[PDB]
């Protein structure tokens, strides 16, 4: 349970919500599965649920030090040098806290509305390999201290 | 001898851009060829497969900053106006900003979100009819400000003559490839409607407003209080405000309204970086009026 900061710089003309979909989760995807090992995404200043503003800041959990130096981060979210940073310490923090997965039901035709706008208030959007199909992943912020390929822990 | 601003005064622009105009383009036989890029009706945009590469032309207009007021109810205010402006160009010859404005270019900020996910981009100045040799633009960062680039030299040496008075008018055209690939979104601007996203036409063709690109152009204040803490450029405004993160960087005594009501009103020598913001914000322009 060591650390590694990845930063998405403000300003920039983008917003950090579509820099986080597009370049991160992708490349978070594979090296998760390859590895395997299930790993976590610290998410810090997570602020509100009136809001879900994930915030500019990204660590990755891990468990070895050979454990994060197990991904190659650098090197990887790397060419896009100008939108993410990515430090080079690897932390032993303990005052983290996991996040996780919430779902929130499809829709009518697919109580709904009361479902609805519950977990809507983060919405990653993830464009799938097989069924072709986009669609949002909702976090939370959580209490069970000691997961799955996207990150977060397994249902 | 002065007691308050007068109840009608406005600056005009010194800085007029044109709007933008897309074009399609293949990158290997960019100077024998262009074609036009179309809306496809939501509305939405997309290149062609025959062609892989965006083209942005535009033109930027260059005034003095003295003959750029357009009405003052008191020749008092207009002859400290002028004096304070003269103390300026004596230390520094409108030379920073200057840098600063041919850096947003070099940076290739105005491609807002079409400067991500490109592999190759070039830009190309033209003024007079002579061509100045091209930029990289992946290899300036849009956090930083370079100093001693030659090229950007040569074109704010001329740029900042121009504001000061030495010259009358400067006008500057500038285009742009992008490499984004085969049937990739360009991603143009979008209008207002007083449902449904509805792009902009111009010409025909799809293009960008002025107002988008002149937003890129001014982000060049790093001289704000809290600048240690976040590092980013701000676009200069009077009640300094970014729309990025939610938070007025300036609320009070270092705003636009103080500091000119502290240099004019009661002659105390301010500091270099808060006479940068002030002539900024007069190489902007608006209207600042006071009841009674």
């Amino acid at each position: 349970m060591f650390s590694q900061i990845l930063i998405i710089k403000p300003g920039t003309g983008i917003s950090p919500n579509i820099i986080i979909s597009e370049d991160i989760f992708p490349v978070l995807h594979s090296l998760f599965v390859e590895h395997d090992k299930k790993f976590g995404i610290t998410f810090p200043a997570y602020s509100f649920d009136k809001k879900g503003h994930l915030g500019n800041i990204i660590e990755v959990l891990s468990e070895d030090k050979e454990a994060l130096a197990s991904l190659c981060l650098e090197e990887h979210l790397a060419e896009v040098t100008d939108y993410v940073k990515v430090k080079k310490e690897i932390t032993f923090t303990d005052d983290y806290v996991l996040f996780k997965r919430i779902r929130e039901e499809n829709q009518y035709e697919t109580h709904i509305k009361k479902k609805n706008q519950q977990i809507f208030c983060a919405y990653i959007k993830v464009k799938s390999a097989s069924t072709g199909q986009s669609y949002n992943i909702f976090l939370a912020p959580t209490d069970i201290k000691h997961f799955s390929a996207y990150g977060l822990l397994r249902g | 001898t002065l007691k308050s601003r007068p109840e009608n005064l406005s600056f005009a622009r010194c800085l007029n851009t044109t709007e933008a105009k897309f074009w399609q383009t293949d990158f290997l036989k960019r100077h024998t060829f262009k074609l036009p890029l179309l809306i496809t009706d939501s509305q939405s945009c997309t290149l062609s497969t025959e062609c892989d590469t965006l083209r942005i032309d535009f033109g930027i207009k260059v005034l003095p900053v003295k003959e750029s007021m357009y009405s003052c109810s008191d020749y008092n205010y207009r002859t400290a106006i002028y004096q304070k402006i003269d103390e300026y160009i004596a230390e520094d010859g409108f030379l920073t900003l200057a840098k600063r404005y041919v850096n947003n270019i070099a940076n290739a900020r105005f491609l807002w979100r079409n400067r991500k996910g490109a592999e190759i981009i070039e830009t190309i100045v033209t003024i007079e009819d002579k061509e100045y040799p091209s930029f990289n633009s992946k290899s300036f960062n849009l956090d930083t400000f370079v100093e001693d680039n030659a090229t950007i030299n040569e074109i704010a040496q001329q740029i900042a003559d121009t504001f000061a008075g030495k010259r009358e008018y400067l006008n500057i055209y500038v285009t742009c490839f992008v490499k984004i690939g085969c049937a990739m979104e360009v991603y143009p601007s979008q209008e207002m409607t007083f449902k449904g996203k509805k792009l902009f036409k111009f010409e025909g063709s799809a293009g960008m407003h002025s107002q988008k690109i002149n937003n890129a152009l001014r982000t060049i204040d790093t001289w704000y209080p809290d600048y240690t803490t976040y590092e980013f450029p701000i676009p200069v405004e009077n009640y300094g405000a970014a729309r990025s993160i939610g938070i007025p960087f300036r609320p009070d005594t270092k705003s636009f309204y103080k500091l000119i009501d502290r240099m004019i009103l009661k002659n105390e020598d301010l500091p270099i970086e808060d006479k940068h913001y002030v002539m900024a914000i007069l190489i902007r322009g608006g209207m600042f009026s006071k009841k009674q």
